[PDB]
């Protein structure tokens, strides 16, 4: 049936859920936004400059047994914010368990 | 729960400026159209569709508006959620199938100016908290309720002030969709202090893909929202409240 993703508010400012990507599933919080079509999360690959990494939950490729390596790089803009990476392919689960 | 097999996604490994420091969230899922994916990489929902995942091709948001409130909001995939709307839904179709593009008829302060008076283009993001529209016209929303501007397209309102503005109706699809003072604006806290946000931002989208009003968090809270791709339209009932 209908799957129900419950989200968080924070200060009526930002909605996120939790979801899973890997095997086993590794939890992150995104928006789930309209005025986009991509996901990402941060990388344990991040740069040493990025210091929102530091604080964010990361992605571990290692440990996910049904990772397929992709390697493309990404640049995306949005109206608040930019960020860059590059591509991996992988379960993503909703919601996370 | 759904198991989305073989999704490509972004790792991010540079974040320049300051937007995903302090941010809740990890990430960003995108749920518009494939048209706007970067580097054409095939959606969450459309792989979902896909590989069958669910029996309507739709998905739906309930935003809670009192910040405090658990939960928090809802996202229900492949269905709507009657917990959290009275009754029927409204729809109008995607004009432009690429983020979630609907005409928009005009939106009327309750005084009398009208901005978008012979209709516009719009789009529902739920990834921005503030509806959003061209600076000239906001500029002149924001005068006849009496805010003042802040910085980057964003004007705050005295707290007092709130509780006598006048209601703001936007009209899609020939209905008219209200939104009193308490739903477009929102209270703001830094530093044990209290401020109320005008729900509005002026900022201009350059053509191709602009210009656009933006219906966001402000709206989608006073009115659930269903997205629907298996007939390419909104649909918009009155949220629980
Ligand atoms: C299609 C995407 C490459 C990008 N989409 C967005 O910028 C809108 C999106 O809803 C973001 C989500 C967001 C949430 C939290 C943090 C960061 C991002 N909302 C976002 O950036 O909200 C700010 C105000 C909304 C304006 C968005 C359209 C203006 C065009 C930007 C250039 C082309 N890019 C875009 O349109
Ligand atoms: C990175 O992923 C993309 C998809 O996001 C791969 O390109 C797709 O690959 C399959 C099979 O080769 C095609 O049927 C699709 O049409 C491709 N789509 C697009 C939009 O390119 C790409 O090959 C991957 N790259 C690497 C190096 O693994
Ligand atoms: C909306 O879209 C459907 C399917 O494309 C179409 O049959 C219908 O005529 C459209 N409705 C309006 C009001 O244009």
């Amino acid at each position: 049936g209908p799957i129900p993703e419950v989200l968080k508010n924070y200060m009526d400012a930002q909605y996120y859920g939790e979801i899973g990507i890997g095997t086993p599933p590794q939890c992150f919080t995104v928006v789930f936004d309209t005025g986009s079509s991509n996901l990402w999360v941060p990388s344990i690959h991040c740069k040493l400059l990025d210091i929102a990494c530091w604080i964010h939950h990361k992605y571990n490729s290692d440990k996910s047994s049904t990772y397929v390596k992709n390697g493309t790089s990404f640049d995306i803009h949005y109206g608040s914010g930019s960020l860059s990476g590059y591509l991996s392919q992988d379960t993503v689960s909703v919601p996370c368990q | 729960g759904v198991k989305v097999e073989r999704q490509v996604f972004g790792e991010a490994t540079k974040q320049p400026g300051i937007t995903f420091i302090a941010a809740k969230f990890d990430g960003i899922l995108g749920m518009a159209y494939p048209r706007i994916s970067v580097n054409n990489v095939l959606p969450v929902f459309d792989n979902l569709m896909q590989q069958k995942l669910v029996d309507q091709n739709i998905f739906s948001f309930y935003l809670s508006r009192d910040p405090d409130a658990q939960p928090g909001g809802e996202l229900m995939l492949g269905g709507t959620d009657s917990k959290y709307y009275k009754g029927s839904l409204s729809y109008l179709n995607v004009t432009r199938k690429a983020y979630w593009q609907v005409h928009l008829d005009q939106v009327e302060v309750a005084s009398g100016l009208t901005l978008c008076k012979e209709g516009c283009e719009a789009i529902v993001d739920t990834g921005t908290s503030l509806m959003v529209g061209p600076v000239d016209e906001v500029r002149e929303l924001q005068k006849a309720i009496g805010a003042v501007p802040l910085i980057q397209g964003e004007y705050m309102i005295p707290c007092e002030k709130v509780s006598t503005l006048p209601a703001i109706t936007l009209k899609l699809g020939g209905k008219g969709y209200k939104l009193s003072p308490e739903d477009y604006t929102l209270k703001v806290s830094q530093a044990g202090k209290t401020l109320c946000l005008s729900g509005f931002m002026g900022m201009d989208i350059p053509p191709p893909s602009g210009p656009l009003w933006i219906l966001g968090d402000v709206f989608i809270g006073r009115y659930y929202t269903v997205f629907d791709r298996d007939n390419n339209r909104v649909g918009f009932a009155e949220a629980a409240r």
